[PDB]
């Protein structure tokens, strides 16, 4: 655990500042998330418990990432099937929408957010401000159904071209 | 055995191409994450154990092949390889290009027949065997190479369709490595198509390294130092000249006027001004070849357009005006039919014919290109880089150009596409046709140029390490755009020059990159001098220190332009904030917000920001939020409104201590300092004492306040009532927020009561991070509908 802070201090800094994340630093988070994650994976390890809160950032940028029915909560495991790995992609682009948009995509109670889930609603991203291939993973990576879900082990070596791209 | 025969006929395959053996400068390879060609695919076990591939990319012409051809010359001659490999296969992409289902090749000028059925029995124990595949971007088909739908098995023999055999023995069960090199833009058909890859960036020719090169081509005093120096004059061609195939186009360019003599240096600007030079260099004394240029024409692009890149021995040619003509292009190319060896023909480096197809789509439907466009990018830049400045070379060069009325239907539809592809697209990494280039190379800049002053929306672009003469071109000639690049460390005046002249209508942000050590020292006389510039400003995480905090303090004082500042997480905490200071507070300052969240500062400074409020009735909204200050800065805190009109609007505060020392100082401002409108403490551990003093603090009558925070206090359950009570006796304030607070199912229940009759507070409320129970939560989204006095209350996590 650093003592810098956390992500969701960062996302309100940016809430008051009014401002939107630039994509340079979307990606240079999004990046050291994803080589830890499948780092993690690799030893098979898994989280369950992707969340903006469970993000642990140093003042450099170094994300010092934290070890191992809430409202985050994937389409399966609210209708109590399992807990994929597709899971986590799942919470990978609710976190993702989180950082893109300022606010997660299905934000009370919980049906009409199963409700919106059996009819694969979201808001939409605004073109002119987040890359359009980061618009395409999103769609890619909130898909209904499980086997429509990459894994990490593409998204990873995605973001890592993203990134060297945008250093 | 096999080894030294065709290691031979590979030694005469790439010996002939031009020597190029005292010809050959070793290049940059770069592969940031955040070379040396001698073991380059290290499977090494810090960031990329289980590889096996990796990809070369560069921009049109940057000499992959050619790196590849020297590798393939190389340990053919040897040169201290120590044998990781024993038998390296070139597979050029614009050869095997075709999808008409050939087995397994390995025999190219149909020889004796290689011991195959042994070629993949020295695959398996021995993984010694490399197929450099070559040329990614024209291997034809329907620019077709994806999910394979069936898979080939691991001996090949069988006469399975290479769109389904190198596409999986690529993809699954390879046990033998490839490096396909590639333009980065057809990366895309190679990222979902799973690799686990690595990437080399190449990037060539420096200063030095271009000097070599123009030794190491001409005799070392004809005009090796004459060329180059009269080269070295231009303002442009050397930048050019990192590219190795304008290099290439230069020193066989006026190697034929260097009979004539003298008219070296001239008309030299872009990427299309030297390649239409070179072509007038070639085809200058003969205009008859009125039709053999459209015959050229007409025929280069169907090769790509059709999908053909090499035009198989000419047969197509044999069609289309084969005679002597043919035998004089062959000769001033020098490199069209030799290098395919037996008998085919072929451009030299297809970039000539993506720029004959610029040629082809002016002289014969271009939004045909403008769909198909980014499976590809080199015709559409090179048609747009054409066209302008043929406009231009109208009144120019003679009218062989065009033969024009298609020039404008081409220019308009540009702007239109350049239109559709900005204002409901970025693309950040493969689809191109959003990038300045393309109006780069056209510059008729008052029209063609400034329109894209209308279609900006707001951009910013991204210089990691492009030459910024490109977009220093472009932005410097529009007039809007609230701009945020990146990253100009080492160059200069390509950001002054720039950044001053931005009058029109401008904004600014570089925030996380890495300014250098005069990266702060810069911008200094981009900003000391007048006219308009800069409204406000961030600099988030930058490379910033002290040493540029006096300097910038000079911009404090220059500027009747700045109302916001940020210095977010660089670490200007110490004897920077006096230079600071004094340059605000020392004049008039047309400043009304200020950042200085993060930076690494303490209670050592605040006594001189004590003086900035009363001195400047304009600073107004000071966010000092929550850098590592504490206690002894409180005193300094109170004296900030001691008195009225101080013409303070916000105040955001510091994670602080004490509860009563921060509180009791608190409560005198919040009495007494009038236009006060929000307050946002958070992250301060509290308890009943302070929320205790500030109830009290607010118990003050007609002291005015707006919308106040207290986040992180575990508090009693009887303050609620109490300071709802103040507020149903005076709106003190509007609206409230509560975070990580453990206050119970208690003052919950007492928070209902008080707000079932008379709702204290007139805008808000929230409540998060609450296990509590659900009776109670009936009420509550009961009690907000009907008097929506009380719009929104956060409701925790059910
Ligand atoms: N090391 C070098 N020495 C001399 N010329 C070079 C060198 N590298 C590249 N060039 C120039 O670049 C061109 C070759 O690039 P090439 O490898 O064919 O590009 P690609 O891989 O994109 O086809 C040649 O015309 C040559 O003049």
């Amino acid at each position: 655990l650093a003592d810098a802070g956390d992500l969701s201090r960062m996302i309100k800094h940016f809430k008051k500042q009014k401002r939107l994340i630039p994509e340079r630093t979307v990606w240079k988070y999004f990046v050291q998330l994803c080589s830890a994650l499948e780092h993690m994976h690799s030893r098979r390890v898994m989280h369950r418990d992707i969340k903006p809160a469970n993000v642990f950032i140093t003042a450099t940028g170094v994300v010092k990432l934290g070890d191992l029915t809430p409202y985050y909560m994937s389409p399966e495991r609210i209708h109590e099937n399992g807990y994929n790995f597709k899971s986590d992609i799942w919470s990978l682009g609710c976190l993702l929408y989180e950082m893109a948009a300022l606010q997660s995509p299905f934000y009370m109670n919980l049906y009409s957010l199963c409700k919106k889930i059996e009819q694969c609603d979201y808001p939409p991203l605004p073109s002119d401000h987040y890359s359009e291939e980061l618009r395409q993973l999103v769609n890619m990576c909130i898909n209904p159904d499980p086997e429509k879900r990459p894994d990490v082990t593409y998204v990873y070596d995605v973001a890592k071209r993203m990134h060297a791209c945008t250093a | 055995i096999y080894c030294a025969k065709y290691r031979a006929y590979v030694r005469s395959r790439f010996q002939c191409i031009e020597s190029l053996n005292k010809r050959y400068t070793r290049l940059r390879l770069i592969k940031e994450h955040r070379i040396k060609m001698e073991l380059l695919f290290d499977p090494d076990d810090e960031h990329s154990e289980p590889v096996h591939t990796v990809v070369f990319q560069g921009a049109a012409g940057i000499g992959k092949t050619i790196l590849a051809r020297k590798m393939m010359l190389d340990w053919a001659s040897g040169t201290l390889y120590q044998d990781r490999f024993d038998y390296l296969f070139y597979i050029h992409c614009r050869e095997v290009s075709l999808v008409t289902q050939r087995s397994l090749g390995d025999l190219i000028m149909s020889c004796c027949p290689d011991p195959n059925p042994p070629i993949h029995k020295i695959v398996r124990k021995p993984s010694r065997i490399l197929f450099l595949m070559d040329g990614f971007d024209e291997l034809q088909g329907a620019f077709d190479e994806h999910i394979g739908p069936l898979c080939t098995d691991w001996q090949k023999a069988e006469r399975g369709d290479i769109l389904l055999s190198s596409l999986i023995r690529k993809k699954l069960l390879p046990e033998a490595s490839l490096l396909i090199t590639t333009r980065p833009v057809a990366l895309e058909k190679l990222q979902h198509l799973l690799d686990h890859p690595r990437h080399v960036e190449i990037l060539g020719f420096s200063e030095a390294k271009r000097k070599e090169y123009f030794f190491k081509y001409f005799s070392d005093e004809a005009q090796a130092r004459a060329a180059f120096s009269l080269i070295q004059e231009n303002e442009v061609l050397f930048t050019m000249c990192f590219i190795p195939l304008v290099c290439w186009i230069v020193c066989t360019g006026l190697k034929q006027q260097m009979e004539s003599g003298k008219s070296l240096a001239q008309t030299s600007k872009t990427t299309t001004a030297v390649y239409v030079f070179f072509l007038s260099s070639l085809l200058q004394p003969r205009g008859g070849l009125c039709a053999h240029l459209w015959g050229l024409c007409s025929l280069a692009a169907d090769g790509i357009w059709n999908q053909k890149i090499l035009f198989e021995e000419s047969d197509l040619r044999n069609h289309g005006l084969q005679k002597a003509d043919v035998s004089a292009f062959l000769r001033m190319n020098l490199f069209q039919k030799e290098v395919d060896c037996e008998k085919f023909y072929s451009f030299i480096h297809m970039t000539f014919q993506e720029f004959f197809a610029a040629m082809y789509y002016l002289l014969e439907n271009v939004p045909g290109s403008r769909l198909k466009l980014p499976s590809r990018e080199n015709y559409g830049k090179f048609e747009k880089g054409y066209l302008i400045f043929v406009v231009r070379f109208l009144f120019g060069l003679v009218n062989q150009e065009r033969t024009a009325k298609a020039k404008k239907l081409q220019i308009q539809p540009s702007q239109l596409e350049l239109f559709y592809c900005l204002y409901e697209m970025q693309e950040e990494d493969f689809v191109q046709r959003a990038m300045d280039y393309f109006p780069k190379i056209e510059i008729g800049f008052l029209h063609n140029m400034p329109k894209e002053e209308e279609e900006e929306e707001k951009e910013g672009r991204h210089l990691d390490m492009v030459q910024c003469v490109l977009p220093s071109s472009s932005h410097a000639a529009c007039s809007h755009g609230l701009v945020n690049s990146h990253l100009t460390s080492s160059f200069c005046r390509g950001l002054f020059s720039v950044l001053s002249t931005s009058q029109s209508l401008t904004e600014l942000d570089l925030s996380d990159n890495s300014l250098g050590d005069p990266g702060m020292r810069v911008l200094c006389e981009t900003l000391q001098h007048p006219g308009c510039n800069i409204r406000r400003l961030w600099l988030g995480r930058c490379g910033l220190s002290h040493e540029c905090c006096f300097d910038i303090s000079l911009v404090l004082s220059s500027n009747q332009k700045l109302v916001e500042l940020d210095l977010s997480d660089n670490a200007l905490g110490d004897f920077g904030i006096r230079l600071l200071c004094v340059g605000l507070k020392h004049l008039l300052c047309n400043l009304k917000k200020l950042w200085l969240v993060s930076c690494c500062l303490t209670s050592a400074c605040c006594q001189d920001l004590a003086s900035v409020l009363s001195t400047s009735h304009s600073l107004t909204r000071l966010y000092v939020g929550e850098n590592a200050l504490g206690d002894s800065g409180v005193a300094i805190l109170c004296e900030k409104a001691k008195n009225p009109q101080c013409n303070l609007q916000k105040l955001g505060l510091v994670n602080s201590g004490l509860t009563s020392v921060c509180c009791s100082a608190l409560s005198s401002v919040l009495s007494t300092n009038q236009n006060l409108t929000h307050l946002y403490l958070r992250g301060n551990t509290l308890g009943d004492k302070g929320i205790k003093l500030l109830c009290e603090g607010l118990l003050h009558p007609d002291c005015k306040l707006q919308v106040l925070e207290l986040d992180n206090c575990n508090l009693t359950s009887h303050c609620c009532w109490d300071l709802s009570t103040l507020l149903t006796s005076s709106q003190s304030l509007r609206k409230l927020s509560l975070g990580n607070n453990d206050l119970g199912d208690l003052g919950v229940m007492m928070f209902c009561e008080v707000l079932k009759q008379q709702s204290c507070l007139l805008q808000n409320l929230g409540l998060s991070e609450m296990y509590f129970n659900y009776e109670t939560k009936s009420a509550l989204e009961t009690l907000q509908e009907e008097k929506p006095e009380l719009t929104v209350v956060f409701e925790p996590s059910w």
